[PDB]
């Protein structure tokens, strides 16, 4: 049965070289008509081929990033190699490892991908979210309540409404970027006559800080 | 050029 | 390069539709030795991409026969003949017969369900974030459909285009729908500087924009 397995170093800071590694079994790259290569998705985005390496040392590579990219191998190992300079946020990506043959038999295709490996480029540091109410405005059969989660890096934080026990009609926003740190929300809709009657909190966890907040919705008032 | 594919 | 456009880039279906999914090249990907390297991939979330089709039409080894792929030169198409749930996902087309291999932008097959207009809800900024220094106001336009939709915030009563992030759910796994949320970041200062705050959708399912406001000084 033929695997692929990715691995790199997690994350790196801008300029610096991305060294990804992929091993592989269930075939081997001294096999005439055989390729192993690289193809990268940031998160959201389409997917960019970047890199293959055939039996026979004959490398083929995207020409837009040829100052950038080096592919090498390692056939008695089963691994291949890609090498990426000067990397940069937009380098931030899901990074494949695909067999693919130049051979009629061998599968002319990308039948095998491995499950791939993010590569994060950030030159942030970690930080603590700060965590908001979101209480609805002073003043019908539903209410909506939220929680904002701003300011954290890395990912993730999880967000749940009354440690779970709300689970029906909640939505939790994607986390998107403010410049270097990430910012999620979360909604949760709920009939009029259970809140401000019953309490709601939302429960908020950083694991990389430490951060555990339970932040209870209050009502505005006149005051 | 053309990728490699054989014949 | 050899572009490889796709169209639509999103495709609602209903379950038991029919489903097309055109790829043109921006040349002929007919390589010398007389195959044609187009390819068709499925990707699902959290998941690898999936081969479906090679060389324009030969189904990979347990793919369905619902699918089938045609077309010539620079002009390809994969049909689907009867939409599962199991096909929704994002299709690409790929040609692999010259250099820098290219795929198509990837198209969204999403499933149709009935229009629903979204419910709209501002937050002022809390407490704690003031006595940080920040002002942020967030709007949630919540389970809406179709999928398009947009947001436009207003300070004193004029459009502030700048120092707005959105975020957007996926569809939603049990009824369909789609939702975002829109913050838009001042200041304390700022905040504390203008007074009238609106969140506006524009959506289908109204001629005129849903509009939510208040004002900071009755907070």
């Amino acid at each position: 049965q033929v695997t692929l397995k990715e691995s790199g170093p997690g994350i790196l800071k801008p300029s610096q070289t991305l060294s990804l590694t992929c091993s592989f079994s269930g075939f081997s790259l001294s096999t005439s008509g055989m390729g192993v290569g690289w193809i990268r998705q940031p998160s959201g985005k389409g997917l960019e081929w970047l890199a293959h390496i055939w039996w026979d040392d004959d490398r083929s590579y995207n020409p837009s990033l040829k100052s950038q990219l080096t592919i090498s191998k390692d056939a008695a190992r089963n691994q291949v190699f890609l090498r990426i300079t000067s990397v940069d946020t937009a380098d931030t990506a899901t990074y494949y490892c695909v067999r693919r043959a130049h051979t009629t038999v061998l599968g002319d295709w990308f039948a095998y991908w491995g499950q791939g490996t993010l590569v994060t480029v950030s030159a942030a540091k970690t930080t603590a979210p700060s965590v908001y109410p979101l209480a609805p405005v002073c003043g019908g059969s539903s209410v909506t309540l939220g929680c904002l989660v701003k300011g954290y890096f890395p990912e993730p934080v999880t967000l749940t409404w009354n440690s779970g026990s709300l689970s029906s009609g909640v939505h939790t926003f994607p986390a998107v970027l403010q410049s270097g740190l990430y910012t999620l929300s979360s909604s949760v809709t709920v009939t009029s006559s259970t809140w401000p009657s019953q309490s709601i909190t939302c429960n908020v966890a950083h694991p990389a800080s430490s951060t555990k907040v339970d932040k209870k919705i209050e009502p505005r008032g006149p005051t | 050029a053309e990728f490699r594919h054989d014949s | 390069d050899v572009l490889m456009t796709q169209t639509p880039l999103s495709l609602p279906v209903s379950l038991g539709d029919q489903a097309s999914i055109s790829c043109r090249s921006s040349q002929s990907i007919v390589h010398s030795n007389g195959n044609t390297y187009l390819e068709w991939y499925l990707q699902k979330p959290g998941q690898s991409p999936k081969l479906l089709i090679y060389k324009v039409s030969n189904r990979f080894s347990g793919v369905p026969d619902r699918f089938s792929g045609s077309g010539s030169g620079t002009d390809f198409t994969l049909k689907i003949s009867r939409v599962e749930a199991e096909d929704l996902g994002v299709y690409y087309c790929f040609q692999g017969s010259h250099v820098p291999l290219t795929f198509g932008a990837g198209t969204k097959l999403e499933l149709k369900r009935a229009d629903a207009a979204p419910t709209v809800s501002i937050f002022p900024p809390s407490s704690e974030q003031l006595t940080s220094g920040g002002a942020s106001v967030v709007c949630f336009l919540n389970n809406f459909y179709p999928k398009d939709i947009n947001v436009k915030w207003k300070i004193d009563g004029s459009e502030r285009q700048n120092g707005v992030l959105n975020s957007w759910t996926d569809q939603d796994s049990k009824d369909s729908t789609y939702s975002m949320s829109s913050t838009l970041t001042l200041t304390k200062d700022e905040y504390e500087r203008h007074n009238s705050y609106t969140c506006e959708a524009t959506h289908k399912t109204s001629t005129s924009p849903i509009v939510k406001s208040f004002n900071r000084n009755e907070c």
